[PDB]
């Protein structure tokens, strides 16, 4: 159970 | 070791996730 970082530099 | 669409990104200390600029998604799978 961990969130993905969001695409975004 | 990626096949880059994906690019080696790691999270600030430790943890690297294959992320593909095409798709413009961030995986913690390997293909």
């Amino acid at each position: 159970e961990e969130p993905p970082p969001p695409y975004e530099d | 070791p990626l096949p880059p669409g994906w690019e080696k990104r790691t999270d600030s200390n430790g943890r690297v996730y294959f992320v593909n600029h095409n798709t413009r998604i961030t995986q913690w799978e390997d293909p």
